[PDB]
RNA sequence: GCCGUCGCUGGCAGUCGGCAGAGCGAGAAAGAGAGUGGCGCGGACGCUACGCCGCGACGAGUAGGAGGGCCGCUGCGGUGAGCCUUGAAGCCUAGGGCGCGGGCCCGGGUGGAGCCGCCGCAGGUGCAGAUCUUGGUGGUAGUAGCAAAUAUUCAAACGAG
RNA sequence: UGGAAUGCGAGUGCCUAGUGGGCCACUUUUGGUAAGCAGAACUGGCGCUGCGGGAUGAACCGAACGCCGGGUUAAGGCGCC
RNA sequence: AGGGCGUGAAACCGUUAAGAGGUAAACGGGUGGGGUCCGCGCAGUCCGCCCGGAGGAUUCAACCCGGCGGCGCGGUCCGGC
């Protein structure tokens, strides 16, 4: 919608939105990122900190493949098995405790960020957080580790 | 010769809400009356968070409800949420509660009606409660966006707690020299 | 026995001559319509005495007497017979306007019907 | 000249890049023209299944 | 007195009518509230609630910003049982007007074939200038000028000359 | 017994154009013989601003501006223009 | 519409009609005068209720039959959705 822009509102008007003193030139202060270092230090030192340098090792030839493991809490760790499982797990007087199987559901490690409900689990994962280790065993559960 | 400066004499506050939504103009054509024919203030709030916008009404999640409710005195108490009531996965178990909202998300309404709660609408609000007695006026978090963790005091400025505008993070962008004490200075 | 309004209000009017435009009386090129000058020095557009007066928002009639005829009437714009099933309710206070794109035979349908209506035409004699 | 606050930002149009620009409105007649060339294996290859071995 | 802006986030769903009782300008936190013992068929307007109405104050403006345009141009989806050779667009007008204004509608002439109103959509959408681009036309102006190299005259003929 | 007078609804968060050549004036004051010169401090104007007066007039005095009617002044005037 | 011919604007020029003319022309506010047409004006708008005098209908209220519509806290009719 060309009628709802700016350039319908300014016709009429000298400037065009863009100063009667200082005209709307071309490139008045270089283009893109120009004077970082000399101009318009101020600007990157204020708003973009850390910019200039280098830190740390140079990794070649990174692979993200190798790089990639999910993580997934205890707050939430229910929402990757059905509610029935949950409801049979509360059921059962045995004490038959539910296997998860985060590696199934798509994570590799298991944090242990929020409440656990007091019911036991055998939770099949990759890798695993010692806070984690220690809700489970403290709610009841083992930490099966798989490859 | 007046001297009052014109700079702030215009409340800049929303008078009408900017959607074209037919729905909630009904609901502001309702509030409009109760607002102004009612004594209580209820009214008048509901009637103002009406005509906010998206950003100014967050989502209210539905553990946040359960512990606000848990919060002691307001028992038989139906909870009035402006914007919208969605689902919080991470939690268990839900007591049958009275939630008043716009709209309710179908995993959050599944959970109340299988909780055995009831989920009522403005206009049934109005019907059940004409000046809004009986209520809890409810909020998400304003501030909880991630937009407002760019905003306030600037980077690269000692004591500001502020994420830069970054386009990818790692370990070459925006880390060396406003941020170390070895290769210039730190903040 | 002309087609008398309701009320007939002293249609007070402000000002009657039109809004020139500045240098409208030297150039051909420059229009009588008016468009506000916005230069640096010029002498209209800062108020200067004994000059092109400016279109304020002071200068609008009452809102009683807005769009109003010298008759009493506010003009409405009508293309056929079926618009003045329309205007047959409205007639004291509104009237009607046959287009110019319409031909004789259908004016004089329009006449007719106005006339069975009581409804005034501004331009009843507009063909013949 | 940047302004107050906003992204760092590099793009890559220093390049004669509208030279180069692959439009894509061929788009729905190469969906037309693979649909046709896959019906036409699918008759040609009568008992055979149409996708492969 | 009139126009617009701002504020009172002021008021109006109460047009509750023989299914009736016509109000909440009044200095004073709160009900013209339910109970139980001692003839005549009658009553103006309203309210596109993005509308209507009442109070007060305010009104300059460069660069600049924002809002409203039932201001204007072109094309598209709908719509007007739209207009039109019993005259479309364009153009002219010492005519009637309307709107603060952008502009718009009628009357008269020319014209001969298409055009417009409303809700949306889209843009190659508005000129007074840029020693602006193209085309055309004035004052200058019947003016400068038809002045380098000695020179033409008479009679007759053709021929309208 | 909201712990002086008077007055006024306040606080807060984003996005952000233009500007980054100034000039003049009571008072103070640097350099200079001085300047309608150059450079400062407070405040107000011009810039951005029309109007009445100073005959004239970017800055002086009064006074700031929607469109009009009645009245009244400021600064200035009341021989004629 | 007369062979570079649909429509034929503006700048410019010619003719006719009208008005005017020593502070270059032109403009803003306010009037006055003269023309162009317009109000198809020139004994001046109608609309309800009542009174009085003159006229005309196959007519008023109330009953009978048929059809249609509205409502029914029929305190709580029967039957469907
Ligand atoms: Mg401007
Ligand atoms: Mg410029
Ligand atoms: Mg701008
Ligand atoms: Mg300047
Ligand atoms: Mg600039
Ligand atoms: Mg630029
Ligand atoms: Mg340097
Ligand atoms: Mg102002
Ligand atoms: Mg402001
Ligand atoms: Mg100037
Ligand atoms: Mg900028
Ligand atoms: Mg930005
Ligand atoms: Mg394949
Ligand atoms: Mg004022
Ligand atoms: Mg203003
Ligand atoms: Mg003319
Ligand atoms: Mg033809
Ligand atoms: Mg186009
Ligand atoms: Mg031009
Ligand atoms: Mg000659
Ligand atoms: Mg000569
Ligand atoms: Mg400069
Ligand atoms: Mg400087
Ligand atoms: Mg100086
Ligand atoms: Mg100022
Ligand atoms: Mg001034
Ligand atoms: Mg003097
Ligand atoms: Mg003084
Ligand atoms: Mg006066
Ligand atoms: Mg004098
Ligand atoms: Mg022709
Ligand atoms: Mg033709
Ligand atoms: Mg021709």
């Amino acid at each position: 919608p060309s009628r709802l822009r700016k350039t319908r509102k300014l016709r009429g008007h000298v400037s065009h939105g863009h100063g009667r003193i200082g005209k709307h030139r071309k490139h008045p202060g270089g283009r893109g990122n120009a004077g970082g270092m000399h101009h318009h230090r101020i600007n990157f030192d204020k708003y973009h900190p850390g910019y200039f340098g280098k830190v740390g090792m140079r990794h070649y030839h990174l692979k993200r493949n190798q790089s990639f493991c999910p993580t997934v809490n205890l707050d939430k760790l229910w929402t990757l098995v059905s509610e029935q499982t949950r409801v049979n797990a509360a059921k059962n007087k045995t004490g038959a405790a539910p296997i998860i199987d985060v590696v199934r559901s798509g994570y590799y490690k298991v944090l242990g960020k929020g409440k656990l409900p007091k019911q036991p689990v055998i939770v099949k994962a990759k890798f695993f957080s010692r806070r984690a280790e220690e809700k489970i065993k403290g709610v009841g559960g083992a930490c099966v580790l798989v490859a | 010769g007046v001297d009052i400066r014109h700079n702030k004499d215009r409340k800049v506050r929303r008078k009408e809400p900017k959607s074209q939504d037919i729905y909630l103009r009904l609901l502001v054509k309702l509030y409009r009356f109760l607002a102004r024919r009612t004594n209580s203030t209820f009214n008048q709030v509901v009637l103002k968070r009406l005509f906010m916008s998206r950003t100014n009404r967050p989502p209210l999640s539905l553990s946040r409800m359960i512990r606000k409710m848990k919060l002691p005195g307001r028992e038989n108490k139906t909870a009035v949420v402006v914007g919208t009531v969605t689902d919080d996965v991470r939690v268990q178990e839900v007591p049958k509660l009275k939630v008043c909202a716009l709209r309710v998300t179908s995993r959050a309404r599944s959970r109340i009606l299988k909780a055995g709660g009831k989920i009522l609408t403005f206009d049934q609000l109005a019907l059940d409660s004409p000046k809004g007695r009986g209520t809890v006026l409810l909020s998400g978090p304003r501030k909880g966006r991630e937009v407002y963790r760019h905003f306030g005091k600037a980077p690269g400025t000692p004591h500001s707690h502020t994420k830069p505008y970054v386009r990818s993070k790692g370990r070459k962008f925006e880390r060396a020299r406003g941020r170390r004490a070895s290769r210039g200075y730190k903040n | 026995a002309a087609l008398r309004p309701l009320v007939k209000p002293k249609i007070v009017k402000k000002r009657t001559k039109k809004f020139i435009r500045h240098q409208s009386d030297r150039y051909v090129k420059i229009k009588r319509n008016w468009r506000k000058p916005r230069g640096i020095d010029n002498r209209v557009r800062r108020r200067f005495k004994g000059q092109i007066l400016m279109p304020n928002i002071g200068y609008g009639s009452n809102k009683k007497t807005k769009h109003m005829l010298p008759s009493g009437f506010r003009k409405f714009l009508v293309h056929n017979v079926k618009e003045l099933e329309v205007l047959l309710m409205c007639n004291k206070s509104y009237c009607a306007e046959i287009a110019h794109n319409v031909s004789s035979k259908n004016r004089k349908a329009i006449v007719e019907r106005a006339a069975q209506l009581a409804i005034r035409v501004t331009n009843p004699n507009a063909r013949l | 000249a940047p302004s107050r606050n906003g992204m760092i930002l590099k793009p890559h149009f220093h390049k004669d890049w509208q030279r180069r620009v692959a439009t894509w409105f061929n788009q729905p007649a190469r969906k037309i023209r693979r649909r046709k060339a896959r019906q036409a294996r699918a008759r040609r290859i009568a008992p055979r299944p149409a996708a492969g071995p």
